């Protein structure tokens, strides 16, 4: 399978309500592994998962200094922002920025990102061949002018085909056992009564892990994808996650109704109905 | 570093 | 480019009357980040409430979980309450079991 | 507890004005006073600021050291525990000292520069504080020596977060929140990584009075203006980038001595370019 590492820093500002904060969290497909937040007493890189938990006193020392670097970078940046934007030092703004690379079954790039946004619309990213930008506006033409002279492409590039496909796969591996052995969802179907003519039927799927999953409702082998409810997959809290689907049937036709679901930790995909 | 260590001003 | 927040509250674990559990608030889809949540039981704050680190989806929209541990009973009713700048109101959600 | 901060700034001069505001519970409004000494009695014989604090014009009785508390009616006080502090320092209360760079305002980024302030009035503390909203300044003990007192900020490892323009004050024995007027300003600017650009003379640099010579400064990165430079300290010239048919980026000054040239972009005016090559200009 395909796996992807990535980081995300929220960098904002709020005048008369607190200093400037940096928050950056790393995550290794669905699994958050490492925090860091500008608001704690004293800031560190911390781990959010088990198995980075081990990693050297080095790792965290050298984390942590660049985490603070780069506090101080995107807080000088917004302060850019104002200017490109003309904007009064009276607002509050956020700066967003996620990076990181992809990898396929051979632990090869397959592709690396660096995407950025200013007040939660694209600014600016690195295209697909790590080699050029794409300026989302005149304020951004700017960056990309600086970025252009300053050769910083070149380095990303170089970072996105080294220590990020090296890190991944080294926590890829650390992680073993959780992060590439995919958990099945348990499912069932409930039965929810509307009026005395017509009634909800929910299929479940709980405590799978990774977050994709496809469930579909079909009545006598047609999807009912114009008449299915989908809920957006949520975290349960201990690494796996949650999804229902819900389609309302006519009552006594709950046989003609099948629930399917798909996800990788199941062997053959699953077909349910209500009893 | 495993995250970005070059540093990139807007 | 304000983006109210999606709201589920849900259980870890399927509820079972007596028996510990956690209780979820997910808040997502929002935009800016500053976000009020509390988690109820019968209206009255739940104190010992911790939630994710702050993150975001490829939309650039941020997403939090907020959870305590629960021991579930008949009589006793928990919700999610969630103020945004993007509301006039806070906004309330009951933890329905089959939700 | 609160958030209590100055705005635009907690350094501001007699006559001007600064406005505490003390952030709880999501509102503004209904908070006290504190000043670091008696910090169970609020200032003002214990007036409650319906809103923001704004001190206008600032007097020097305004200086010190602040701390707030939020009203909190449905607790065992009336009120919240105490915000962190601000220091209002309030400028214009003796000569100004003096502020030079070692080696000089120009620091290749990564390295590192000396501000030395210096007076012939024996100041207790030095502050160095650069230009800008909400900024913080950095504080040293004056050193005496030969009949002056001085003090080494030292700056870096360059980064274009340092960078702007500073002035340093003294403050002196028994008054530390009240600061000198401040220095006159040293425009701290730091160059790379940006490629350098190209310098050269139309028609050469070899001219005799009086005959014309324009400087070119040429790159082929995008810059949006370029700054002129000529070895001995006066202030360097300003022109727009022009782009040109082959798509070089242009300025040329119109008019000895060795020169060079830095790019700048646009609302960015304290992060230059590397250095051009130096070009000799003869009279
Ligand atoms: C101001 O007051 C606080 C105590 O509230 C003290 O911690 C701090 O060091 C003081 N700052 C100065 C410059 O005195
Ligand atoms: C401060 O730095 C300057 C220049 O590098 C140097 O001349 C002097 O020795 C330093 N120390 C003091 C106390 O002035
Ligand atoms: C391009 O055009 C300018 C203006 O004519 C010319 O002087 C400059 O030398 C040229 N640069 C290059 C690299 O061709």
């Amino acid at each position: 399978g395909s796996h992807s590492m990535r980081y995300f820093y929220t960098a904002m500002s709020r005048p008369g309500r607190g200093e400037p904060r940096f928050i950056a969290v790393g995550y290794v497909d669905d699994t958050q592994f490492v925090r860091f937040d500008s608001d704690a007493a004293s800031p560190r890189m911390a781990p959010r998962a088990p198995w980075i938990e081990q990693e050297g006193p080095e790792y965290w020392d050298g984390e942590t200094r660049n985490m603070k670097a780069s506090a101080q970078t995107y807080r000088e940046n917004l302060r850019i922002a104002l200017r490109y934007y003309n904007q009064s030092e009276a607002g509050s703004h956020i700066i967003q920025v996620m990076y990181g690379c992809d990898v396929g079954p051979d632990g090869r790039l397959l592709r690396g990102h660096d995407q950025s946004a200013y007040d939660g619309k694209d600014y600016i990213a690195l295209n697909e061949d790590l080699s050029s930008w794409t300026a989302a506006d005149t304020a951004a033409q700017i960056t990309q002018r600086k970025w252009e002279a300053a050769r910083v492409a070149e380095q990303l590039r170089a970072y996105l085909e080294g220590l990020c496909v090296e890190w991944l796969r080294r926590y890829l591996e650390n992680g073993k056992e959780t992060l590439q052995r995919a958990d099945p969802p348990k499912t069932h179907v409930t039965h929810h009564p509307i009026s005395d003519h017509e009634a909800t039927l929910r299929c479940w799927a709980l405590g799978f892990y990774p977050a994709e999953i496809t469930l579909t409702w079909q009545r006598d082998g047609e999807d009912q994808t114009q008449d299915t409810e989908l809920v957006e997959t949520r975290p349960a809290g201990d690494r796996t996650f949650q999804k229902w689907a819900a389609v309302v049937v006519p009552s006594g036709e709950e046989q003609r109704y099948t629930c399917h679901v798909q996800h990788e930790g199941l062997p053959k995909p699953l077909t349910l109905r209500w009893e | 570093t495993s995250t970005l260590q070059e540093q990139i001003g807007w | 480019i304000q983006r109210t927040p999606k709201i589920q509250v849900y259980s870890r674990h399927p509820a079972e009357n007596g028996k510990s559990n956690f209780l979820n608030c997910y808040v997502s889809g929002f935009h800016p980040s500053d976000i009020e949540v509390d988690l109820l039981k019968n209206g009255e704050r739940i104190e010992k409430v911790e939630h994710s680190d702050l993150s975001f989806s490829k939309d650039w929209s941020f997403y939090l979980l907020y959870y305590t541990e629960f021991t579930p009973t008949e009589k006793d009713e928990y919700a999610c309450r969630v103020n945004h700048v993007t509301l006039s109101q806070p906004k309330i959600v009951k933890w329905d079991r089959d939700m | 507890k609160p958030f209590l901060s100055a705005w635009p700034s907690a350094v501001v001069p007699r006559g001007g004005h600064v406005t505490l505001r003390c952030h709880y519970r999501h509102r503004f409004n209904n908070f006290m006073l504190y000043k670091e000494d008696r910090i169970h009695i609020p200032i003002f014989h214990g007036r409650i600021f319906q809103e923001s604090f704004n001190m206008s014009p600032v007097t020097t009785a305004h200086a010190g050291n602040y701390t707030c508390r939020g009203s909190h009616p449905h607790s065992p006080t009336g009120w919240s525990a105490p915000s962190n502090p601000v220091v209002i320092m309030v400028t214009g209360n003796h000569r100004k000292p003096s502020l030079l760079a070692h080696p000089g305002p120009l620091v290749k980024s990564g390295e590192r520069v000396i501000l030395q302030c210096w007076s012939d009035i024996m100041f207790e503390h030095f502050f160095l504080h650069k230009e800008g909203i909400s900024k913080d300044p950095s504080r040293l003990v004056g050193q005496i020596h030969d009949g002056v007192s001085k003090a080494n900020f030292s700056i870096g490892p360059m980064m274009l977060a340092l960078a702007g323009t500073y002035r340093c004050y003294g403050s002196v024995t028994h008054t530390p929140y009240q600061l000198s007027a401040p220095s006159d300003p040293l425009d701290i600017v730091v160059t790379g990584p940006y490629e350098k650009p190209s310098l050269s003379a139309q028609p050469g640099p070899k001219v005799q009075a009086g005959e014309s010579v324009t400087l070119s400064c040429s790159s082929r990165s995008s810059y949006d203006m370029y700054h002129l430079s000529r070895e001995g300290g006066a202030h360097e010239r300003r022109l727009p980038a022009v782009r040109k048919v082959n798509r070089t980026f242009q300025a040329d000054f119109p008019l000895g001595g060795t020169y060079r040239c830095f790019g700048s972009f646009r609302h960015s005016p304290y992060e230059w370019s590397d250095p051009s090559d130096p070009l000799l200009v003869s009279v």
